[PDB]
């Protein structure tokens, strides 16, 4: 769910 | 039954940060306009230093044919977009230091604590400047949108339309953060109360720095997307970082960079310090192997 | 661990300015009542001195068949309107002065300040009597409408119908104003909060004086209508002033009555002020031409 | 200009009861789940004392498959309910007590004043543990709901979903009341602002030392309905007290029990003290004639 | 109104 | 836009  | 007292009273952090808070226009032609100015939106301002730097929030002046700057002593400015950051909703602007600028007072020892008083100092409804009293309800929220989560004073000063870009403040008059959001999600259809949300001072101050000193916010991509021992990848990543390395999906990365990687976010702020083109270690577990791929860092792509 | 430790509290301002504070019933006959008494609407009241006048909101007390006042102590009061103000929103009332009654502490050498703590006390949907905690958020605002503006304390104290024609107080208990009015503008569609007006308590204090002395509020009347150096005459003002004078619309009024007029607020304040029938100069450039008209000003049409 | 000052906080307060305010999750299986747990609602508890009891909100735990209760220090349990009782809108979970378990301030010789500053302690919206700052607006007041009327304090620190069944505190940590309800009656259809209501600290005692010791609550019950000298009979009552004292509805109740009776709700209360079964002298004026009619009391009706 |  |  994080995007980086 | 006479009174020689002294009323409870917030006046002195008034009196030392409300002048560096301004009112910030965000005008725009219209189609309509016919060649005329109209306000698009309009919101707050904080006034960070002598030389005419002024945070406010990003979305207060995004597409602005033109921005003003309007101090409570009378003096109005056209101001110069210095830099936008969409991750952390900020925006700095620039204007003329000829004569004398308030600034808000600044206290980078100064720790916010949970029940400490603070006044949201902005422009709601462009009523002209408005001080609202609430305390300081949490630290550290990632807001109303979980993904993306970025640290958030939670405040039960009341926050309206207008009140973006301006100051929070302690009852010493010190910013203790830059009022963004306020929460309304229905939730059965009822009203929030009490609910918004400042970029801690802190943040605010490191953000302003960089758009300073770079036209933007410079950080570290590794173009990949998961949820929370190990972390596990979800995302495509097509290109870049993920190709260079060719990443594989659906493995679990242990540890990167002389340091573990329990969680995510604290991996994801990591990998932003990071300079762009720079290549280091990644460790993930696929198949219950300990495989290692090397993969270079690339500037965060622009929003 | 244990605590002998005395509790924050506005108690005291409480006590002393609370039991001042009645409850303001506004009684009326319905073609549905069939000659039974229907509260149509109701409100709070403030009990300026022992004589048994009271403060209210002129809107509270409007088309009343009826007006019962009730004390917090109990005793319950039938109230003559003494009069009202459609411009300042204001009435005032009368009851039975026998044995005692409560005062609410006036102390008109006393200056609000933005940023003073403040007691909202009011009778909100008739739950009773309901004390409220907020701040001045800002002095001398025009209020939801920027036409014919008057002077507001803004305040984040909650307030809510049944509020209007209540006391604002200091942790004092001192009088600051009397709540009126709460802003509601959609802007957007979202509900506003923290945000409502108190008419300031000198000006209550003075509007009072002035409907105990006569059955309403004498004002000079000019008839004219305009916008904002110098001031333009926009109104026709048909008949009285306007006529008596024959002025000439587009013109701009540069002074008068021996003071500069840089302000229409400033200059229709001055109007106010001086007595019906008497004759002062006008003084403005038409074509370039510093033209003097005489002029009769006449008692402030009744609304 | 400069620093060494202590801001205004309220941080003690926060310090000394929020460890013992928990979240509370009401997990319930759905012909949609198939087998898997959601959260139906979700709210606050409050830990009375380190034998682990949990006071919160009855409409909290309803028809829960499945209830966790998650401390602020990470631990998270699973509870017992101990009881519930609709009357008060209270209920009773018990949890693990191994090790230490932190426990909200109690000062049962505090009076709560009107005026005090409180701090609101919960979990709303599920964002996590929020602190929102008010005052004790009033006290004794009924609710909502006229009839069976309970004592409520009224406060207008910012009350949202999820705060149910949390804690309100003075300035020291002391324990005021267990938020509850809000108003949101329309009047118009605008949005009450700052009026939500808690259940006052001794009585929740008083109630959660019933439900530990019985599986619910335990009152005397008369079986009638009236409305405020002296009381009239309404209600049917039928069957149990008024049939076996064959009681005649319209008649007036003068006194009972060697004690005067002006207004019912004084009345109600001691018949709900007294033990079910028990049988005492009933006084009522019918014809103008002091008739008395013995009558058996009976354990309250299950709701 | 009141029932008990 | 005044009147007086």
């Amino acid at each position: 769910v994080y995007q980086f | 039954d006479s009174t020689d007292e002294t009323p409870a009273s917030y006046n002195l952090a008034v009196r030392r940060a409300a002048p560096a808070v301004v009112n910030v226009y965000n005008r725009g032609l219209n189609t309509n306009s016919h060649n005329q100015l109209e306000i698009r939106t309009l919101g707050s301002g904080v006034i960070m230093d002598q030389r005419g730097y002024i945070i406010t929030n990003k979305h207060v002046i995004n597409d602005a044919d033109q921005i003003i700057v309007a101090l409570q002593d009378g003096r109005v400015f056209e101001a110069l977009l210095v830099g936008s950051d969409s991750l952390t909703d900020l925006a700095v602007l620039k204007i003329n230091a000829t004569g004398g600028l308030p600034t808000i007072p600044i206290n980078a020892r100064r720790v916010p604590h949970i029940g400490d008083v603070v006044l949201a100092i902005g422009n709601p409804y462009n009523l002209g400047q408005t001080i609202t009293q609430g305390i300081i309800s949490a630290t550290g929220r990632i807001g109303l949108n979980p993904t993306g989560r970025q640290n958030f004073l939670q405040t039960d000063a009341s926050i309206n339309p207008g009140n973006s870009g301006g100051a929070l403040v302690n009852s010493l008059g010190e910013l203790m953060g830059i009022n963004t959001l306020s929460f309304d999600k229905s939730n059965d259809g009822e009203t929030p109360e009490g609910i918004g949300f400042a970029i801690p001072f802190q943040l605010a101050t490191k953000i302003m720095d960089k758009l300073i000193r770079d036209g933007r916010v410079i950080r570290g991509y590794i173009g990949i997307g998961g949820r929370e021992q190990g972390i596990v990848v979800n995302e495509v990543s097509p290109d870049g970082p993920a190709a260079n390395a060719g990443i594989q999906v659906n493995d679990l990365i242990i540890s990167v960079d002389n340091k573990p990687a329990i969680s995510a976010l604290e991996t994801m702020a990591q990998v932003a310090e990071i300079r762009p083109g720079s290549v280091i270690p990644v460790v993930v577990m696929r198949d219950d192997k300990q495989l290692t791929l090397q993969v270079t860092i690339q500037e965060y792509p622009a929003t």
